[PDB]
């Protein structure tokens, strides 16, 4: 007779991470428009005929 | 000395009124008995002028504060023909600042 069992096996599955997305606000805008143009507003015309 | 033009002589309008001034009570009364008023045209308003002129130059130069007056009834054209006339003006009190050119000893030569 060959005695019974005596072997088992591990309950086991190694762990990871997948598909874990870097989405962090850190760099989260680029849009830009100009504080205006610039213009000239100091002079007169001085057209006197 | 005291500086007037030397084509007006004639300088001076005169009234003598035989009624003396009252004082409106406020203070401690002057016994007044004879008093003085005088109204005078002079080239010193020129001198008053000169700067509230300069001032009009400034301020429509950079266009500061037109936008009220505009609102409010009136275009840009209208403050370029006012300090126009200003500036005519500027030249009729220095015309009688003029020290007048003599005329005498002015002929034509005799015809033959």
């Amino acid at each position: 007779h060959v005695p019974g069992g005596g072997s088992v096996q591990i309950v086991y599955k190694p762990v990871d991470l997948s598909k874990v997305t870097s989405k962090c606000g850190s760099l989260g805008n680029i849009h830009h428009k100009p504080g205006g143009g610039q213009v000239e507003v100091k002079s007169e015309k001085l057209d006197f005929k | 000395s005291i500086q007037f033009v030397d084509w007006c002589p004639t300088g001076f309008k005169v009234g003598i009124n035989y009624q003396p001034p009252t004082v409106v009570p406020g203070g401690d009364l002057a016994k007044v008995q004879r008093a003085v008023c005088m109204l005078s045209n002079t080239t010193a308003i020129a001198e008053a002028w000169a700067r509230l002129d300069h001032k009009f130059d400034l301020m429509y130069a950079k266009r500061a504060f037109v936008h009220w007056y505009v609102g409010e009834g009136m275009e840009e054209g209208e403050f370029s023909e006012a300090r126009e006339d200003m500036a005519a003006l500027e030249k009729d009190y220095e015309e009688v600042g003029v020290d007048s050119v003599e005329g005498e000893g002015e002929e034509e030569g005799e015809e033959y």
